[PDB]
């Protein structure tokens, strides 16, 4: 459990959102 | 044209949209009816059609779209009432 | 791992607080498929972690981010200078119309008013719109044809009235997500029942209605009927079933059948059965029984894979 | 007057017509009324007897009212049988057929409940009942 | 992407304030525009950004910016020293009443008076008033004809409000934008179902209008009329269609349309195919329908493509 | 996301407004 963790989390709410968003396109 | 309510029953066409209303402040229910050849001309309408085609009443219930356009149009004549 | 697991470890593993905000920007749909599939999250593995993290930062960069909250921006901006998600929900569910059977949807709206279902049906694949107009009786199917051929447009308030009462029916139905209860279910649990109640049964239906108990019967895959499959599909079939679960079953198979199999056999291998079927002694009918129950298994394994037509 | 404990069958396609159909008699003063989803139901509904009246509707599914009408008449044991026909397009072709199959009466939907107690005031006046 | 989308991007890169001041000197269609195409933006990736950005750099300095206001820089040298925007409006309006099919021109200006019909030819293109001039009644297109021989001008003041009165019409059909209810739109319905439906509901329409099914037969292409296609557009068909696909669906397929099929092939292929014809048993016409469907489908893509006349 | 960003943002909004048009154009 690196710094990577705490980077994603600084991450904006939209952001997140478009690749969940994606991803269950994807599938 | 004042009549017993019973007279007015026995001469409404069924089956026929019934909607209560109240008038207030006075005491009582009041009643809009909507007969089903003015329904149907409404959602035609709405709903582009070209009125060369009556539909004929087969005695079904309202579908929910035809119940919130009957419903518009009681608001609509609630309004105008009102005013 | 699927999208939408990748998408519940993420929100599992960014805190309560984050996971809120981001469902702020999802849909409906998209938020209840989450909760779901959130709900049945038993443990996630040190893989399942790392490899889900590295994957949302490289579509992070795929993307690289940005795209600021289009509907808030774009009311902003014409407030200051001066359809949306509305007209796309609308074509949403013109595509929702479409991916449905054509027999769900007539059923859906065969007691709507003809004009509405006029409506419906501009708006629809030319596809669909066909094959829900032949499973409609004729008057009424002809009416909303003629009332096609004279469509004249609709009000953008009437459009996404009609839409967001098929939304809500849509709603009603996924909620209900109804457990097949046609004929074909019923097929499936007569064909694992044994001979003797299966006969029974579907002949107690006939009694009833024999209407039904045909359909059931068109729906069921009860053996003998393997002679009306194309030889390709048999040919294929013979590969993966045992010589001697073959000569079992074949045993009771009436000759039609048992040439249709012989007939799609290498010749020597088609001598080598029937000699067998002519030395071997009398078998029990629940083991000829069984060995055709597998050979079905087989069938309908070979049928989901597209490998063989029924 | 009418005998009060006639038995009454009403067959249509949708429910609440039925209902309604079932409610207009009552008030007329006809309890014993039974309904019918279709051709095929009432068929076998007058199979079992004790029927003397009958309202159908014109189109049903698996049987319309001119098949079912025409299969009453054909029945000896029914052909008298007074039968009711509602429909919701009144064509002249299908009154005229109806007419040629012996219906006892014709009521086009919407109706009122006067059209529908002055129509069976006719039909028991035509049979003398 | 598209300018507008590169637009949009760029809009949605510079923050509301400095996407709504741009917005205040764009026509309104342009501002409608943008924000439809702004609603629909999901995600802008790093090089849709990085690119945008590039090219609009190249942009501003291929016309080197400048370009004052010309409106109010106008109007402020004219106050201090002593058409315009309308006069664009009205030529551009001009521009819109040429662009349209003559038959939707032509029922917008129908019951319009003919001296006001005559006015608005005048000022279109001799083409496009050419057709709309014969779709109308000899009566009052010779009218019109005669008023526009008698064609004594018009003052800026009327041209203006009539211009205004059309650019309100354009603007509700456009927010109309009457999707496809014609025969064509059921045509394509019909060309897609199965063939007792289809024909039942072509019969069916021709009990109740026989122009109606004949119209909506005429914008159909239901197989069995690519003999009335062109020698070389069939040439051109058979280069994509499967030699077994063309063989099961000549099958079912007239004498007349097989000649042709045959006579737009190498006379060794032709040879194959008949005996092929001659000596390939009965095949099912659901294969057979299918089969035509696909060939169909084919000439419907080279017909889009301009490859094959239809 | 180098100085480009800034630049552009200093932009005057009728030259926006051109290329824009332009660019709707070329479509």
């Amino acid at each position: 459990m690196s710094q990577r963790i705490r980077e994603m989390s600084d991450n904006d709410p939209r952001v997140v959102a478009l690749v969940i968003r994606q991803w269950m396109s994807n599938d | 044209r004042i009549q017993p309510y019973h007279e007015f029953a026995r001469n409404l066409p069924v089956p026929t949209n019934l909607n209560l209303i109240h008038l207030k402040p006075l005491r009582g229910t009041g009643l809009v009816v909507f007969s089903p050849s003015l329904v149907f001309i409404a959602v035609d309408n709405l709903f582009g059609g070209d009125g060369r085609f009556p539909t004929k009443v087969e005695g079904r219930e309202f579908t929910h779209t035809e119940q919130r356009v009957i419903n518009r149009m009681l608001k609509l004549a609630l309004e105008g009432y009102s005013d | 791992l699927s999208g939408t697991d990748k998408s519940v470890i993420l929100l599992m593993t960014i805190g309560e607080d984050r996971a809120a905000e981001v469902f702020k920007h999802l849909s409906t749909r998209e938020v209840q498929a989450l909760s779901t599939a959130m709900a049945n999250v038993r443990q996630i593995s040190n893989k399942q972690l790392t490899d889900v993290l590295s994957e949302f930062e490289q579509e992070a960069e795929q993307f690289a981010a940005l795209n600021i909250n289009a509907n808030e921006y774009l009311r902003s901006v014409l407030v200051k200078a001066l359809d949306i998600l509305e007209t796309r929900d609308t074509t949403s569910g013109i595509e929702t119309l479409n991916f449905m059977e054509p027999q769900s949807a007539a059923d859906l709206i065969r007691d709507e008013h003809p004009q509405i279902i006029a409506t419906i049906l501009v708006h629809l694949k030319r596809s669909q719109a066909a094959d829900i107009l032949a499973l409609f009786d004729e008057r009424l199917r002809h009416d909303v044809m003629l009332r096609i051929a004279t469509f004249g447009g609709v009000q953008p308030a009437a459009l996404a009235e009609l839409t967001e009462v098929l939304n809500g029916l849509l709603d009603g139905q996924n909620l209900k997500r109804s457990k097949m209860g046609g004929v074909r279910t019923a097929a499936e649990i007569i064909n694992l029942m044994k001979t003797q109640q299966e006969e029974a049964v579907i002949t107690a239906v006939r009694e009833f209605d024999g209407e039904l108990a045909q359909k059931i019967i068109d729906e069921m895959f009860l053996f003998e009927n393997l002679v009306d499959v194309d030889d390709r599909s048999i040919q294929r079939l013979l590969q993966e079933v045992d010589s001697e679960s073959l000569l079992i079953a074949l045993k009771g198979a009436e000759p039609p059948l048992r040439e249709k199999f012989l007939r799609n056999m290498s010749q020597r291998a088609a001598d080598i059965l029937r000699d067998d079927l002519a030395n071997r002694g009398p078998v029990r009918l629940s083991q000829v029984e069984n060995e055709q129950k597998a050979i079905l298994l087989i069938v309908r394994r070979l049928a989901e894979t597209g490998e063989m037509v029924i | 007057m009418a005998d009060k404990e006639l038995k009454f069958l009403v067959v249509d396609k949708f429910s609440t017509m039925r209902r309604i159909v079932r409610n207009l008699l009552k008030e007329l003063g006809f309890n014993n009324v039974e309904e019918a989803e279709d051709g095929v139901d009432a068929l076998n509904k007058l199979q079992a007897g004790g029927f003397g009246f009958i309202i159908s509707d014109w189109n049903m599914p698996n049987m319309d009212g001119l098949e079912l009408l025409k299969t009453i008449r054909a029945d000896s044991a029914m052909s008298a049988l007074p039968v009711l026909m509602v429909t919701a397009e009144a064509k002249k072709e299908n009154i005229i057929a109806a007419a040629q199959a012996g219906a006892s009466g014709w009521v086009v939907k919407p109706f009122t409940a006067a059209t529908l107690e002055e129509k069976l005031n006719k039909i028991f006046e035509k049979l003398g009942m």
